[PDB]
RNA sequence: UAGCUAGUAGGUGGGGUAACGGCUCACCUAGGCGACGAUCCCUAGCUGGUCUGAGAGGAUGACCAGCCACACUGGAACUG
RNA sequence: ACCCGCAGAAGAAGCACCGGCUAACUCCGUGCCAGCAGCCGCGGUAAUACGGAGGGUGCAAGCGUUAAUCGGAAUUACUGGGCGUAAAGCGCACGCAGGCGGUUUGUUAAGUCAGAUGUGAAAUCCCCGGGCUCAACCUGGGAACUGCAUCUGAUACUGGC
RNA sequence: AGGCGGCCCCCUGGACGAAGACUGACGCUCAGGUGCGAAAGCGUGGGGAGCAAACAGGAUUAGAUACCCUGGUAGUCCAC
RNA sequence: ACUAUGGUUUUUAUU
């Protein structure tokens, strides 16, 4: 069992790589309403076959590239 | 404030700062002082009023309050400044201690010995 | 027992030909000293006149509080025209607290656990009539069990 | 911290007496009582309501002669059982070192008690003691050091204390100079001159 | 159009009593049903009842007696914006035992009586008295 | 402080490193950042803790249990 | 460190307040002049307010004074302020995004709640066995850390589809 | 919304009802944005009966800087 | 069709 997170993709424009908006939902840290935070991340991809408004699953390893630590799990759901 | 309202722009404190800043948060001071003045009577209080101009050793220069009977301060004399407000004049913050340095004491004084400068200057 | 308070001897201006003329009010509580308080003010030119014609009504009307186990039962509020209080339940005799316009209505009908706040008002002769209104807000359990099913 | 200055003139600002070094040049005759306070205070009261109730709490204070920040820690550790905070106040100020060494008649005077206990004469549990605030309880054993059990001072005291009339809530043996509580004092037996009503609720403003 | 049904809901409830009616009807719901479970089987009201298939209305009979007011102090606590929760060794005390609190916990809407004797906490759906 | 990047943005074969990453060379690519504030720049060590209120919060990180980062002022890393 | 003894009253006190608020007071000087300092306000001849007295009142190896800062301060206000005249409704509009969204079946189980397993050293707040006379302080037993992470369940209400 | 009034002909946004028919959450507020002018003033030309800042002509008055009183430019008006 | 210029300070609160 692995602990992974979901976002959309928003951009594709690159042979080996996405960049993702995590949806995360969260309680602000002073204030109790719940409200839109999106993470927006560079993530890899090596199957290069998802693109832009795509929903996506991410897990963590080992840093894999600059600044880069998270892979693609699962394709969620195609656009639109 | 609504659910959705300070999210954006938290609330930001309104900073009110220094009353008597010229002494940088230190006690009292070294004043050299260059001009003595007087100035008039505050409409029904009935008494004319002793100030001076004083240097301190940051390189300041303020308004310093004269109090007390009797006065030997002049240019270069070197006295000792502290805070103290004044109700009766305008703006007056600064108070001039007798106790120390050049400064003769407050004329005719016998009780409240340890202010005023009631123990003889050295010679 | 039986507590008998005066709360406040104020001053009025009184502006006559001659530019002013001796005058004072009162504010006085004494009730039933156990579940019922009443109140009296009177006005005069001379003190302990002024005294005399607030305690001369501190009998003439009361209010009744419903108890149980010696005191009131939840936190409450209760309101005058330019005058609100709120009462909290707090500690026997460590938790009084509060000026007489609050304490003193709730010393004279037997309540010495309760602690009061007016948020705003102080006028003494106003902001009582606003802890008078709390004592008939708040309710006592014994007498209201059949009110609502089962 | 002491408090050093006159206590008879104590007397002429309250009004009555408060039984300070006591003594037969200050009872049942020439005594006098308050007549003319200070140089001008019998013109006119004034006083107003506040002085009543500053004149209550240091009528405690001046008995026991205990200083204002310790006078606010005794209202801390008093407890209200059920009743008056003041009540146990009381309690606590009777169960002192120095005011217990009163009661068992070593010395004459509440004062004259701190003065042995600050000059290292008094053992507690067998050990001496220099601590006039020093809380007693049940069972504790107030004994005196043998070149003070020799005293004159003392044995007058003893020999007054059998000459007047005794607290029964504690034991004590002028032969041996030893002794101990045996009930807390009651309330039943002893009085006081203290109103409880304005020491209740202390330091709120 | 609706933006809080369920504010109309207690509105139309608090405010019917007040203008001393019979019966209020709202469009109905497995929630404001689950509510009118909970306020009939406490004693509050004194029945509910549901009409249609496409267009479900709710009416509710309201409860009265020989005093004045069966419901004095109806407050949500709880609202979709910011929600209140509550746990099991704090489950709330209404008016000092006047009233009772009511809670969806994960199972449906109860009092918290029986929200303690399975063990549950959650939201907070009403404090009742 | 509204437009800003272009070793900036993602790859391929080697280099370097305890290992990791443009830390780095040669080649391929045209991407990256921004109302949830990119551009640009003044102050400031961090925790266990310490003060304060009944709490939220605000003030304080010197007391000594561990960490940071500096060592005339700057640079280099070597040895380990 | 500490103790056991011994002459000898011996070697050891000042400082601030006392008009009203505020418990402790009115005589002599000054004469709306000079001096005052928490605030209201004081003083031109009888000044409890200035300066001094004699007498009180209060602190005491301390007395009075002071800087920044927490509380009270709901005084940048989710908690918890305000918007016709007080400080403020965008001069008036259409609007996406964001926020909110009638009623229902099926699903996911993030948010929430219930339950495991790990962990927050030592000193310190709290209770307590010891040490020292009170107690600062120093030890030995109890004890608190809503969380985060690896896991287990519930489907009410939202989020997601 | 500051604004719109003697009376025609021709185009035009929006409010409101009676009975029927489709869409099937379509509502509702709006950061930033893009929009609507009353008067005064302006840019570019046209026009000028009455009135009228400025200004001149005479009194009033200590002065007259205003009231009084005759003229009169900017303006009042138009397409923009 | 009417006038510029005469400053400034004041009291009852106790039983």
């Amino acid at each position: 069992k692995i602990r992974t997170l979901q976002g959309r993709v928003v951009s594709d424009k690159m042979e080996k790589s996405i960049v993702v908006a995590i949806e995360r939902f969260v309680k602000h840290p002073i204030y109790g309403k719940f409200i839109k935070r999106t993470t927006k991340l560079h993530v890899h991809d090596e199957n290069n076959e998802c693109g832009i408004g795509d929903v996506v699953e991410i897990r963590e390893c080992r840093p894999l590239s600059k600044t880069k630590s998270w892979t693609l799990v699962r394709v969620v759901e195609k656009a639109v | 404030a609504t659910v959705n309202q300070l999210v954006r722009k938290p609330r930001a404190r309104k900073v009110a700062k220094s009353n008597v800043p010229a002494l940088e948060a230190c006690p009292q001071k070294r004043g050299v002082c260059t001009r003595v003045y007087t100035t008039t009577p505050k409409k029904p209080n009935s008494a004319l009023r002793k100030v001076c101009r004083v240097r301190l050793t940051n390189g300041f220069e303020v308004t310093s309050y004269i109090g007390g009977e009797g006065h030997n301060l002049q240019e270069h004399s070197v006295i000792l400044i502290r805070g103290g407000r004044v109700k009766d004049l305008p703006g007056v913050r600064y108070h001039t201690v007798r106790g120390a340095l050049d400064c003769s004491g407050v004329k005719d004084r016998k009780q409240a010995r340890s202010k005023y400068g009631v123990k003889r200057p050295k010679a | 027992e039986l507590q008998e308070k005066l709360i406040a001897v104020n001053r009025v201006s009184k502006t006559v030909k001659g530019g002013r003329i001796f005058s004072f009010t009162a504010l006085t509580v004494v009730g039933d000293g156990n579940g019922r308080v009443g109140f009296g003010y009177g006005k005069a030119r001379e003190v302990p006149a002024a005294i005399q014609k607030a305690m001369e009504k501190a009998r003439r009307n009361m209010i009744n509080v419903a108890l149980n186990n010696g005191t009131l039962q939840h936190p409450v509020k209760g309101v005058h025209t330019g005058s609100r209080v709120f009462m909290q339940p707090a500690s026997e005799g460590t938790g009084i607290i509060a000026g007489g316009a609050m304490r003193a209505v709730l010393e004279v009908a037997g309540v010495h656990n309760v602690l009061a706040k007016a948020y705003g008002s102080t006028n003494p002769i106003n902001v009582v009539r606003a802890t008078i209104d709390g004592l008939e807000n708040m309710n006592s359990p014994e007498m209201v069990a059949a009110k609502r099913g089962k | 911290a002491r408090y050093l200055g006159p206590k008879l003139k104590l007397s002429r600002r309250e009004g009555t007496d408060l039984f300070l070094k006591s003594g037969v040049r200050a009872i049942d005759t020439k005594c006098k009582i308050e007549q003319a306070p200070g140089q001008h205070g019998a013109r006119k009261p004034r006083l107003s309501d506040y002085g009543v109730q500053l004149r209550e709490k240091q009528k405690v204070r001046r008995i026991y002669g205990v200083l204002e920040r310790q006078f606010r820690n005794y209202y801390k550790e008093a407890a209200r059982l059920k009743g008056n905070t003041g009540e146990n106040l009381l309690a606590l100020l009777e169960g002192r070192l120095d005011n217990v060494v009163y009661r068992m008649g070593f010395g004459a005077t509440r004062a004259e008690a701190r003065q042995l206990v600050s000059h290292k004469a008094i053992m507690v549990n067998g050990r001496v003691v220099n601590i006039a605030s020093y809380q007693v309880s049940p069972n504790d054993v107030v004994s005196i050091r043998e070149k003070a059990k020799k005293q004159s001072r003392v044995k007058a005291a003893l020999e007054l204390a059998e000459q007047r009339e005794k607290p029964t809530w504690l034991e004590v043996d002028a032969g041996k100079m030893e002794g101990t509580f045996k009930r807390k004092p009651e309330r039943s037996d002893l009085s006081a001159d203290i109103n409880e009503h304005l020491i209740v609720e202390l330091y709120s403003k | 159009s609706m933006q809080d049904p369920i504010a109309d809901m207690l509105t139309r409830i608090r405010n019917g009593q007040a203008a001393n009616k019979a019966a209020v009807t709202m469009p109905s719901s497995k929630l404001k049903v689950a509510i009118a479970n909970v306020l009939k089987e406490e004693g509050f009201i004194e029945d509910f009842k549901v009409e249609g298939d496409t267009k479900p209305e709710l009416e509710l009979t309201l409860k009265y007696f020989q005093g004045k007011a069966v419901v004095e102090s109806i407050q949500r606590v709880s609202r979709p914006g910011l929600r209140i929760y509550k746990r099991k060794d704090e489950l709330p005390k209404v008016m000092a035992g006047l009233g009772i609190a009511v809670v969806s916990t994960s199972k449906g809407v109860m009092t918290d009586r029986a929200a303690r004797q399975a063990g549950l906490g959650g939201e907070i759906i009403c404090y009742v008295a």
